[PDB]
RNA sequence: GCGACCCCAGGUCAGGCGGGAUUACCCGCUGAGUUUAAGCAUAUCAAUAAGCGGAGGAAAAGAAACUUACAAGGAUUCCCCUAGUAACGGCGAGCGAACCGGGAACAGCCCAGCCUUAGAAUCGGGCGGCUCCGUCGUCCGAAUUGUAGUCUGGAGAAGCGUCCUCAGCGGCGGACCGGGCCCAAGUCCCCUGGAAGGGGGCGCCGGAGAGGGUGAGAGCCCCGUCGUGCCCGGACCCUGUCGCACCACGAGGCGCUGUCUACGAGUCGGGUUGUUUGGGAAUGCAGCCCAAAUCGGGCGGUGAAUUCCGUCCAAGGCUAAAU
RNA sequence: CCCGUCUUGAAACACGGACCAAGGAGUCUGACAUGUGUGCGAGUCAACGGGCGAGUAAACCCGUAAGGCGUAAGGAAGCUGAUUGGUGGGAUCCCCCUGAGGGGUGCACCGCCGACCGACCUUGAUCUUCUGAGAAGGGUUCGAGUGUGAGCAUACCUGUCG
RNA sequence: GUGAAAGCGUGGCCUAACGAUCCUUUAGACCUUCGGAAUUCGAAGCUAGAGGUGUCAGAAAAGUUACCACAGGGAUAACU
């Protein structure tokens, strides 16, 4: 919006806001990056450390399908079941839901978070942390593995 | 090649799924030849003989330096896995012409 | 000569308001259509609408 | 350069103005497409407007092998199950993909039932208009031979229901944790274990 | 000396083909530096500009010597995403793809080789006829150093029987594209003015109040505009319908059968050099050197040997659409 | 004392300017960032495309295991993956009392100190397929972590960079 | 280690005596990776040192111009 662009409200004072003495020259520092070891060492190792150097391996050709590995808390699990069969697993305690988390595009249950009190259940995924398995566990269910 | 686990981990992994043998396809046999190919290629090896290089391997053949016959062959063919199949040529060769 | 800083098509012409924003002004439209006051702020001649 | 800010990578070294891609015509490119498929159907009148039947496939890889997906064409072996000459498929709209593999009998027996479900509702006239032929309709030609539009077959997931289940005391003793990690750990041992097996019967 | 063949020469011999022009897009080659790196030589600018060639309405690409490692996808092209990512880089400046996934479109095929030998069944040209983009007859040639059929790995050949499929033209119409013609309503009264097309009054058309013209802001003065109707032509493609004809000998499909089952070489590949690529013990390309194989060969993004496994079948060719 | 300009310093024997008209210079775009407005919110986004539609470059509708960003981090990697707060100040409110008063309440924010996840180190009762599991117990170490989410889209100013 | 012991000792009585990224090389960890699955070479990583930048926060660098050029400088010489 040209109307609101404040060199507008700069128009006859000569400089543009740029000075009269430092002047508004057009690359007094050198392009995009240069001199990030020179004279503009100060703001790399200020606001960029780690930016210079090599670390790690290399991996030709990483395809990210291979590592693709969605993850589930225990604190959320409850959230996957519909609002209706919340209502059947509080009505009979004899049985437990089956939550088969890959059916919602998830592969490992981690276990941050608690389960709702007095409701096992019964959790399919490929993966499970062990504190995941133990809150499981604690509270009457089972883990199921799958693929 | 054993039936899938059903896990995500370990060996024999992956989803359970009842395995079957491809079905059989044209292109299975390829590499082979009819009769009649081999029949010609020996006829026109007769009438062709050997290359100057495939001599100096038969030779080296003769005194027993197999191992300096492998490292001629694939210096001129190129890679091993040619390099030993082709010792292997010229040892038939020799073998059934000693017997005769 | 040349124009300083020359226009080009590649200029950012069109803009994409999100669904709910607009459906949002859909919904505040129709609804000061139903109040007369407005009705009349806007210049129309109503005087003679039964209702 | 200066201040705190992400380090800048733009592009925008070479000729970029010369390569400029705008898109002022991606209206008039909707209304063609919309024209020549208008057009098409007409042509191919009465025949369907969503084209050949295409069987399910799985998605590839590890991240999409879940989900299933429409494929190029039926294969030799699933055409053969569901007693299709190949050369007759494609021209009673049946893709054909003579390159597909059948590695497991449950991809084999989907696409078999899917054809079995198309030839079940397929109405074909005759090639010429009085004597009528082997796998031609009859009387079926005016009572419903209209022209379907969208998909006739979708390929669509059947998410099931959550189902309720007894935790038996044998679910309940399972360590799935230390399962996992006894399967990872024979898997990147498995080589070692039968090197020195091999080795041990050289000695023996 | 007379003949056949081979190679070559001449011909204003009969009948054909080629050159050049155009630049927006397209294909091949060749190929900088300014610039950036705050200097500068690798790099970057750029596999770009300039230079030299070749096409079409599109071109190019294209029916896997592929992707991948999965519960697997399945010619090519294109869009979104992948991603400013893996990788490359005085690892500096910078640079930078691909697979999966979602969509547009969708189409598959033809040869070379063993296989007529009771018949070169093939093709061209001269001449003649006919229903003339062709077809028939006849003559002279091409061709056995191989024309036509059969076959192309998805197969296939051969045998057997199931007894399933396969043979044209014409008439009319529609659809498609192009053009032509007619067709609504005030120029009524008063005022101003050089002129009413302005103001005021009284009417009217409207599926037409787009636009223009006419002596000032004109729906109703004029051309048009909206919507029908009528007429003429082009494409020969697609499609509906009608009439006539409608020989399954053969070929194909399906099923089984012991057997057979031929697949591209100075090419692949390797060494080396140069170049190029994100491709890193070497991505492609090219020169030179070496030079294959047939239960084999190429690929599987770290060089090497050994044991497996997966995958495809190069070194010949054509092909609409999405762009 | 003549304006404009660079300058420690201009009326300057510093430079531009004979006069008038008209033209004449922080812009567009990509990335990112803070701030602010708006929508929705553990979600958010109709973006390629499709369905259509003002006979229509608009508007309207469509996300079915699409995708982007966010929702979980640490490690070069193989891998593992958050036991769910204590305290000193403190806004507001409640009660008593009418003091620079005393109790209850304790959000935001800040200081201090634990715990939890991970790299590294350390530790090992009891089991196991011999290399894994893990009762207990840790650390002046390290992290762009956790301890009841705050993001996503969009508009514009300003700033860095091409 | 030393002293009977308290204690002292993490170089020199104190105040100077020295060196990033990339690369190379060595040491250490019955360590991680070579991405179809393995074995052994080779290669690549993790942790700590070494090979050096003395212009010492660290480009790889010889002259001449009286044949000369450009951007500027009275921030700076050659007159008054
Ligand atoms: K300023
Ligand atoms: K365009
Ligand atoms: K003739
Ligand atoms: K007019
Ligand atoms: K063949
Ligand atoms: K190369
Ligand atoms: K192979
Ligand atoms: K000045
Ligand atoms: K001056
Ligand atoms: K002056
Ligand atoms: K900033
Ligand atoms: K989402
Ligand atoms: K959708
Ligand atoms: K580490
Ligand atoms: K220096
Ligand atoms: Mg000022
Ligand atoms: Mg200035
Ligand atoms: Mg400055
Ligand atoms: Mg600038
Ligand atoms: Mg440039
Ligand atoms: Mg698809
Ligand atoms: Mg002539
Ligand atoms: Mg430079
Ligand atoms: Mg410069
Ligand atoms: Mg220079
Ligand atoms: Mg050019
Ligand atoms: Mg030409
Ligand atoms: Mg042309
Ligand atoms: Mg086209
Ligand atoms: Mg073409
Ligand atoms: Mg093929
Ligand atoms: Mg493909
Ligand atoms: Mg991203
Ligand atoms: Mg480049
Ligand atoms: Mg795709
Ligand atoms: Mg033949
Ligand atoms: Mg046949
Ligand atoms: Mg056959
Ligand atoms: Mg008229
Ligand atoms: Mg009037
Ligand atoms: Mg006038
Ligand atoms: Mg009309
Ligand atoms: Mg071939
Ligand atoms: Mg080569
Ligand atoms: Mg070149
Ligand atoms: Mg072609
Ligand atoms: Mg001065
Ligand atoms: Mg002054
Ligand atoms: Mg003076
Ligand atoms: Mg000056
Ligand atoms: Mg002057
Ligand atoms: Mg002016
Ligand atoms: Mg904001
Ligand atoms: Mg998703
Ligand atoms: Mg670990
Ligand atoms: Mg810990
Ligand atoms: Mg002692
Ligand atoms: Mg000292
Ligand atoms: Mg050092
Ligand atoms: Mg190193
Ligand atoms: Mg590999
Ligand atoms: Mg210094
Ligand atoms: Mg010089
Ligand atoms: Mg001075």
């Amino acid at each position: 919006t040209t109307r609101f662009k404040k060199n507008r409200k700069k128009r006859g004072h000569v400089s543009a806001g740029h000075g009269r003495i430092g002047k508004h020259r057009k690359h007094p520092g050198g392009r995009g990056n240069a001199g990030g070891m020179h004279h503009h060492r100060i703001l790399f190792d200020k606001y960029h450390p780690g930016y210079f150097g090599k670390v790690g391996m290399r991996y030709f050709h990483k395809l990210r399908n291979k590592f693709y590995c969605p993850t589930v808390n225990i604190d959320t699990l409850w959230s996957l079941v519909p609002q209706e069969v919340k209502d059947k697993a509080a009505a009979n305690k004899g049985t437990a839901p089956l939550i088969d988390v890959t059916q919602f595009g998830y592969f490992k249950v981690l276990g941050k978070g608690v389960l709702p009190t007095g409701q096992p259940v019964v959790v399919k995924a490929k993966l499970i942390s062990k504190n995941a398995e133990k809150k499981i566990k604690e509270n009457g269910g089972a883990v199921v593995l799958t693929a | 090649k054993q039936p899938n686990t059903g896990i995500s981990v370990g060996l024999n992994k992956g989803h359970v799924v009842t395995k079957k043998e491809l079905a059989p396809r044209p292109s299975d046999r390829k590499g082979k030849t009819s009769k009649r190919i081999h029949f010609v290629r020996s006829l026109i090896r007769e009438v062709a003989g050997f290359a100057p290089y495939e001599k100096r391997i038969t030779e080296l053949l003769k005194v027993g330096k197999d191992k300096r016959a492998l490292k001629v062959a694939k210096r001129k063919l190129g890679t091993h896995k040619r390099a030993k199949k082709k010792r292997e040529e010229m040892s038939s060769v020799l073998r059934k012409m000693r017997a005769t | 000569g040349r124009m300083f800083a020359p226009t080009q098509t590649w200029r950012r012409w069109h803009r994409k308001i999100p669904v709910n924003q607009k459906r949002y002004a859909v919904a505040s439209a129709i609804a000061a259509s139903s109040v007369p006051s407005l009705v009349l702020a806007r210049g129309h001649r109503i005087e003679s609408v039964p209702e | 350069m200066k201040h705190n800010n992400v380090i800048p990578n733009g592009h925008f070294k070479k000729h970029w103005q010369n390569y400029v891609r705008t898109w002022f015509n991606q209206p008039a490119r909707k209304t063609r497409r919309r024209a020549a498929r208008q057009k098409k159907a007409a042509t191919i009148f009465p025949r369907p407007t969503a084209g050949s039947l295409r069987p399910i496939v799985h998605g590839q890889t590890l991240k999409y092998n879940m989900k299933v997906r429409a494929g190029r064409g039926f294969s030799l072996e699933e055409l053969k199950a569901a007693g299709i000459p190949k050369k007759l498929a494609p021209t009673i709209g049946i893709a054909v993909d003579h390159r597909r593999r059948n590695r497991s009998l449950e991809g084999l027996q989907t696409n078999v039932q899917r054809l079995k479900t198309y030839k079940a509702k397929l109405v074909i006239f005759p090639r010429r208009a009085k004597k009528v032929k082997a796998g031609d309709s009859s009387a079926e030609e005016l009572a419903n031979a209209t022209q379907v539009q969208g998909p006739y077959l979708p390929i669509v997931r059947d998410q099931p229901a959550i189902e309720l289940v007894k935790i038996t005391d044998e679910m309940k003793s399972f360590k799935a944790y230390g399962k996992l990690r006894i399967e990872r750990t024979n898997a990147r041992h498995f080589g070692a274990r039968l090197k020195r097996a091999a080795e041990a019967e050289k000695e023996e």
